[PDB]
C-alpha cells in the first residue's frame, strides 16, 4: 500500500517538466530586455535542452 | 501565446503575437509492441515501484 | 571604466578558457553559428544542413 508504481508514461513527463523549467529560466532572461514588437515565440525557447 | 500588459496596467494587452506551434524537441515514440527506438536499438522502459 | 573591465574581461576568456587557443575571429565566428542555428532550428522544425547554413553565412561556407 506504501509502494507505487510508475511506469514510462509518467516518467517522461517528470524528465518534460524539469525541461520545461530549465526553459522557464531562459525565457525570464529574455523578457528581461525585450522589445516590443521585434521577437517572437520562437526566438526565446530553445529546442536541444529539451 | 504572447501577452504584453499596457505599462502601468489595468491588465490589457498592447500586442499579443501567436507565434505558431514553436517547435520544441523531439520525444521518441512508442511502437506499437510497447518498445522504443532510440538509436537504432529497441530499449525498453521497465516501470518503476518507489 | 565598465568599458575596460568589459573589454579586459571578455579579452581574457576569448584568449584562455579553451584548452586549444583559438583565434578571436574564430570565436566569433562560432558564436554566430549558434545564433543562426537556433532559429533556424524551429524555423526550418528539423535543423539546418551544414550546408544550410553555409548561405546563410558570409564565408567560404
Amino acid at each position: 500500500g506504501n509502494r507505487r508504481i510508475r511506469s514510462v508514461g509518467e516518467m517522461a513527463e517528470n524528465q518534460f517538466r524539469v525541461g520545461l523549467v530549465r526553459v522557464e529560466r531562459a525565457v525570464k532572461e529574455r523578457l528581461s530586455l525585450g522589445d516590443l514588437d521585434t521577437l517572437m515565440p520562437q526566438d526565446m525557447i530553445n529546442a536541444k535542452p529539451i | 501565446r504572447l501577452v504584453i500588459y499596457e505599462r502601468e496596467a489595468p491588465e490589457g494587452t498592447v500586442k499579443d503575437i501567436k507565434e505558431q506551434e514553436v517547435y520544441m524537441g523531439e520525444i521518441p515514440l512508442m511502437t506499437d509492441n510497447g518498445t522504443f527506438v532510440i538509436n537504432g536499438t529497441e530499449r525498453v522502459i521497465v516501470s518503476q515501484l518507489h | 571604466a565598465t568599458w575596460w573591465i568589459r573589454q579586459a574581461i571578455t579579452r581574457s576568456i576569448a584568449d584562455q578558457a579553451r584548452t586549444i587557443r583559438i583565434p578571436v575571429h574564430m570565436i566569433e565566428t562560432i558564436n554566430k553559428l549558434n545564433r543562426i542555428s537556433r532559429q533556424m532550428l524551429q524555423e526550418m522544425g528539423r535543423e539546418p544542413t551544414p550546408e544550410e547554413l553555409a548561405e546563410r553565412m558570409l564565408m567560404p561556407e
